[PDB]
């Protein structure tokens, strides 16, 4: 009983913490991506207004 | 072109009954879309002409049970 | 070992739980913080527009 809780309380604590560190690593890459692709956005309608 | 790929999984194998609510649509649909749409640039080619076949369902079932259950 | 087992277990849920809820906080935050700099970008942009 004390190894399977231990066991099921090491497996339960890293996953959460490997879904910790994926889910912030995909959210900083998803904030990332926004700002890359915000500042395109800006720079084509910046170039777009200047054509137009 | 998005439409069919999008439709024809969701609304067929069982990724749309998991996240049924109305604000889980922005994340789920968002994340998943980028997830799903930024990870693979492939599936965009099924886009290209029919389908329907080992790439559709492989393609649908790998990119919607993984951009659904990794959102 | 029974109280053991269930502390851990309720612990491992709870822990799961708050990760999964700090996560979501995360992504929403950085999701608000994304859509905040693309309104600002896009201000600029209109801005920029009006200038030119």
């Amino acid at each position: 009983l004390d190894l399977a809780k231990a066991s099921a309380t090491d497996q339960l604590k890293k996953a959460k913490a490997e879904a910790q560190v994926i889910i912030e690593q995909a959210n900083k890459r998803r904030s990332q991506i926004l700002d890359e692709a915000k500042a395109e956005a800006e720079q084509e309608r910046t170039k777009i207004v200047a054509q137009a | 072109v998005a439409q069919q790929s999008l439709v024809l999984f969701a609304a067929e194998r069982g990724y749309l009954a998991d996240v049924e609510l109305s604000k889980i649509g922005s994340f789920e649909a968002a994340l998943l879309a980028y997830v799903d749409r930024d990870h693979a640039p492939l599936m965009q080619e099924i886009n290209q002409t029919g389908g329907y076949n080992d790439e559709i369902e492989g393609k649908l079932k790998g990119i919607l049970d993984s951009f659904k259950a990794t959102q």
